[PDB]
């Protein structure tokens, strides 16, 4: 089938050693990620009452920090102030500090009530958590699910059918863009190919790669306004990037279709482009190719900022190079040899708004590939503004328009919050364009020469984001899996009692790990991992089989036909091949079967009953 | 300096220990039993094969019975067998894999064991429930445990690679005398058949007599030119064997206070690992590392059987207590009982 | 070491102070006691098959 299906609760004993070598076992590290937080409450909420009512009032500021308006926030502040806090006290049941208690009421009793008003107690509910409650959720099936769910992640191996496509969406240059259904969950996404025959031919590897680097560094923190990517793959043929989906088109296309934009409509993107542009500059990355090309609108009308393969990662060394289309460039970025930042997108904005409210560039009059007629209107020509703008938008075009950095929005202060209060924006509320509330002006209506020196340029491009990957199961299939495979293991633990279950045979000696592996004489038998030996069974016996650590002269991983797998050279000149299900089961029995034997043979070696003599 | 204003009394006392044992030596055994008849040819065969461990035997010991013996196994397991029908009495898992060694409790009610966890380890064989269970961990040793025996069901004799042995007091769990002499691991031990005395066997290449009550080295033997493996008495409790990496098992006698014999041949290269008596002392069974139990004419010195059943080495034997048969474990993981 | 050669020393004390027998005597005495319990050892004398429990005996308690 094409659907998830989770690895049977056994798996802990070896992803729980993966993790805990990364320092992946942490309260922080797992109550982090979108799944971990999941189980963790679901653990906290029904089987630890201690943990209850700090995991309910966690939520019950999560829930507060959104809330829109004041009066809003007025009101359920009181709300958490009686429950969570006079109640537990009046209880003698409320382990938090004086501090924490005088800190809220403080500013309750002056009716000052901003969203982070309750960041004092999110701090000592996580210390709260953190402790024993934290550890005896690692003892629990919660836990024991968050390491199912993570070996899926650890082993996602994507190819095309792993997806269902369903129309083309664009041609680029390279490639073209798609639309698709991802099997997994049901997700919709677009799909960007590129051929490495085309990418050769028409010389752009570094403008592919960059897009790639560049579009990891953003698409973290689930950014409305930036298309953002979940995945890329590779095929001996074509590169893909799995990326938001975008049905309605770019605004050069609408801005053909529906003419020049009011300023009320001009407005409602520029908020949008923004808050795309202050995520990028928070990650040091310019995109030096604000456009309205390069603008995709959803079904909605909402928008989001596109093709990434010119921006640049500033955070090391700030570039120099003139990059971008010729209309929407700034002064900095023109100049030879001379070092700029986010500056330069500011520039590119207040061209771009400009143009979708007259037709075309401020610094371009008609002229097609004069590109240098647009350079020297950009540098001595402050542009002109007719009457019918207003004063509000004057000085804000004015602003972003400056030729000296020294003296534009968003360089000297403080980024992107200085555009935001012009007053132009006066009358937006940017949690209200962040959360996408504001209305959209515009509804979209119905719609030969490949070498082996050139695919190791393409190893390390295959990526998953996590943020992303389990973002998509918790909005789709995870609540059904979950309770599925519940179901399945009680009705196993519900066989296993009439077919005399094992009581557990890892139990109560000195097991380092244990699980499934295949081997050969392939043959699907349970492993037992043991100071001085590897024993194994088939299912209803125990293991009449082993393989001593003595024996082992060493642990190679080996290619078996398309297909990674162990290889324990043995004593005898005799070899042994084991097969495990995913790419951190094998990492783990490769790392802990040469540390068990290397170990094991240090020790034989010291007594005099166990080691070989002449 | 000082030291070897006394060095040089301790390599003097050990001349005058010398000279009065050369005194006593005024025949040898083997011109003593020159004269009576050779035992001929001992042919026994494997009447048995136990079957149960998944890897190499380290150490075996029959209960009092005759009848049910003990195992220890680099599988982590103990196995208590019925040697007259092939059953098993009892697998136990153990707590840590690195067993070396095991005995059987003349009550026939407890099990030891232990090894690399520096512990002996005693099960309870009849619990009050009816499971098998540990019933106390005797820790105290600083190295790994290579032999132990009950005295009865409250006390034990362990002998360690820090190179001292210990009675212990199995409720107390504590030493309640150390024997401290040998400047090796000690390998082995054997009870005098009174339980009054004991004889321990060390790769300093010497066995010591020692006394249970008082805490005391009595007697030292030397004469191995190196690691001693085994030791075991002779049943009238006035001498015992040993038997050695240097090829040779050989006969001490405790109030003669030395060697009587050895027994050895060029053709006998491998070292021995485990040794004991007929019923009656006459005969010596001795296991070896090239996968044989030798058969030796105790009073004599001659060869008179081989024991040709494993496939690796023999790593320990016992004869019953009522002489009916002999129990040889292997490196091969079987055990074979002969007669 | 200082006090490792004294407790050396008086070790040896005891053990050169037993009284000993000569090895004719010791050799005499385990000839002997061999030849008393021969007919006891049944490896060296046979038992009926019928007793032995590895042979052929068939009642067991």
């Amino acid at each position: 089938s094409k659907k998830i299906l989770l690895p049977e609760p056994s798996i802990r004993s070896v992803m729980q050693k993966y993790l805990e070598d990364r320092g992946e076992v942490t309260f922080e590290k797992i109550f982090s990620q979108k799944l971990g937080y999941l189980l963790f409450r679901d653990f906290c909420l029904k089987h630890l009452e201690e943990a209850k009512p700090l995991v309910e009032f966690y939520e019950e500021i999560k829930k507060y920090e959104k809330l829109e308006t004041e009066e809003e926030r007025l009101v359920c502040s009181r709300e958490i102030f009686d429950t969570y806090i006079m109640k537990e006290l009046l209880a003698c049941s409320h382990p938090f500090s004086k501090s924490a208690i005088e800190h809220v009421q403080g500013h309750l009793v002056k009716k000052q009530v901003p969203p982070d008003l309750f960041q004092p107690y999110i701090e000592e509910i996580c210390q709260n958590l953190r402790g024993d409650v934290f550890q005896k959720f690692i003892e629990s099936d919660k836990f024991t699910r968050f390491c199912q769910w993570k070996n899926v992640e650890l082993n996602i191996h994507l190819t095309m059918n792993d997806f269902s496509v369903h129309r083309i969406i664009g041609r680029g240059g390279f490639g073209e863009v798609y639309g698709c259904r991802k099997a997994d969950t049901g997700k919709m996404y677009a799909m960007k190919c590129l051929d490495k025959k085309r990418i050769k031919m028409k010389q752009g590897e570094t403008l592919a790669l960059n897009e790639r680097i560049m579009l990891s560094l953003v698409s973290t923190g689930d950014c409305p306004f930036i298309v953002c990517m979940s995945y890329a793959f590779h095929t001996p043929d074509k590169l893909s990037f799995i990326l938001d989906l975008m049905n309605g088109g770019d605004l050069h296309y609408h801005l053909s279709q529906h003419g020049v934009f009011s300023e009320a409509d001009m407005r409602f993107y520029a908020a949008e482009i923004i808050l795309g542009l202050e995520h990028m500059h928070n990650r040091f990355v310019v995109y030096r190719d604000l456009k309205p090309a390069n603008i995709l609108l959803d079904e909605h009308g909402h928008v989001r900022i596109s093709d990434l393969g010119l921006a640049c990662d500033f955070s090391k060394k700030k570039p120099h190079a003139s990059v971008g289309t010729h209309g929407y460039m700034a002064p900095e970025v023109l100049q030879k040899g001379v070092a700029y930042d986010s500056s330069a997108d500011w520039f590119s904005l207040g061209c771009m708004l400009f143009k979708l409210l007259r037709g075309h560039s401020p610094f371009r009059q008609h002229k097609t590939k004069d590109k240098h007629e647009i350079d020297r209107m950009t540098l001595t020509m402050a542009v002109e503004l007719p009457d019918s703008f207003s004063p509000e938008l004057r000085s804000l075009l004015e602003g972003l328009l400056q030729r000296d950095v020294n003296r534009r929005l968003g360089c000297l202060g403080r980024g992107a919050q200085e555009v935001k209060e012009s007053p132009f924006f006066r009358s937006l509320d940017w949690q209200m364009v962040f959360l996408q509330k504001y209305p959209p002006p515009l509804i979209p209506p119905r719609g030969i020469k490949l070498l082996d020196s050139d695919q190791e340029l393409y190893r390390n491009f295959p990526l998953t984001i996590s943020e992303r990957w389990q973002q998509e199961v918790a909005e789709t299939v995870f609540d059904t899996i979950n309770a599925e495979t519940d179901r399945l293991e009680a009705r196993k633990k519900t066989k296993n009692k009439q077919l005399g279950h094992e009581e557990d045979y890892a139990l109560g000696k000195d097991c380092i790990m244990h699980g499934y592996m295949s081997k050969m004489g392939w043959q699907r038998r349970y492993f037992y991992l043991f100071p001085n030996r590897l024993e194994w069974r088939g299912e209803g016996e125990a293991p009449q089989s082993l393989l001593t650590m003595e024996e082992i002269q060493s642990v190679e991983e080996t290619q078996i036909k398309e297909r990674k797998c162990l290889l324990l050279k043995i004593r005898g000149g005799k070899q042994f091949v084991l097969q495990c299900d995913s790419d951190p089961e094998l990492v783990q029995w490769k790392k802990e079967l040469r540390d068990a034997y290397r170990e094991a043979q240090q020790l034989v070696q010291r007594v005099p009953k166990m080691k070989n003599k002449p | 300096s000082e030291l070897d204003q006394l060095r040089q009394e301790a390599e003097q006392l050990k001349n005058q220990i010398r000279d009065a044992r050369k005194a006593c030596a005024d025949a040898t055994l083997s011109q003593i039993t020159n004269n009576i008849d050779p035992v001929g040819r001992i042919q026994m065969r494997t009447r048995r094969t136990l079957r149960g461990h998944l890897a190499k035997i380290y150490a075996m010991h029959w209960g009092t019975d005759s009848r049910l013996l003990v195992s220890a196994s680099q599988d982590g397991k103990l196995i208590i067998w019925d040697s007259y029908t092939t059953n098993k009495v009892h697998a136990i898992p153990l707590r840590s894999s690195w067993v070396m060694t095991c005995a059987y409790a003349p009550s026939g009610n407890y099990v030891a064991c232990g090894g690399l966890d520096n512990i002996c380890s005693i099960y309870n064989l009849k619990t009050r429930e009816g499971n098998v269970r540990v019933s106390r961990e005797l820790a105290g040793h600083t190295g790994y445990l290579s032999c132990c025996r009950f005295l009865d069901d409250n006390q034990i004799v362990t002998s360690s690679g820090d190179t001292t042995c210990a009675l212990w007091d199995i409720e107390t769990g504590q030493q309640t005398t150390t024997f401290t002499g040998h400047t090796g691991d000690v390998m082995s031990l054997s009870l005098a058949p009174d339980t009054r005395l004991f004889v321990s066997g060390a790769c300093d290449a010497s066995a010591k007599l020692w006394d249970v009550r008082e805490g005391m080295c009595r007697q030292t033997f030397t004469g191995h030119e190196s690691d001693i493996n085994a030791i075991c008495f002779f049943p009238n409790g006035n001498a015992f064997a040993t038997g050695s990496d240097d090829a040779t098992c050989r006969l001490f006698d405790l109030r003669a206070d030395q060697e009587l014999m050895t027994y050895s041949h060029d053709n006998i290269i491998c070292g021995i690992t485990s040794v004991s008596f007929s019923k009656s002392g006459r005969l010596l069974l001795a296991g070896y590392d090239d996968f044989n139990c030798n058969v030796w004419d105790a009073l004599k010195a001659d060869r008179a059987g081989v024991l040709a059943g494993h496939d690796n080495r023999v790593s320990c034997l016992g004869v019953t207590d009522d002489g009916m048969a002999v129990a040889t474990g292997s490196w091969d993981s079987f055990l074979k009982i002969w007669n | 070491s200082i006090a490792q050669a004294r407790k050396l020393v008086e070790q040896l004390k005891m053990e050169a102070n037993i009284d000993r027998i000569k090895v004719s005597k010791a050799a005499a005495d385990l000839m002997a006691y061999c030849e008393a319990h021969a007919k006891e050892d049944p490896l060296l004398t046979p038992v009926p098959a019928s007793e032995n429990p590895f042979r052929e005996k068939k009642f067991f308690c």
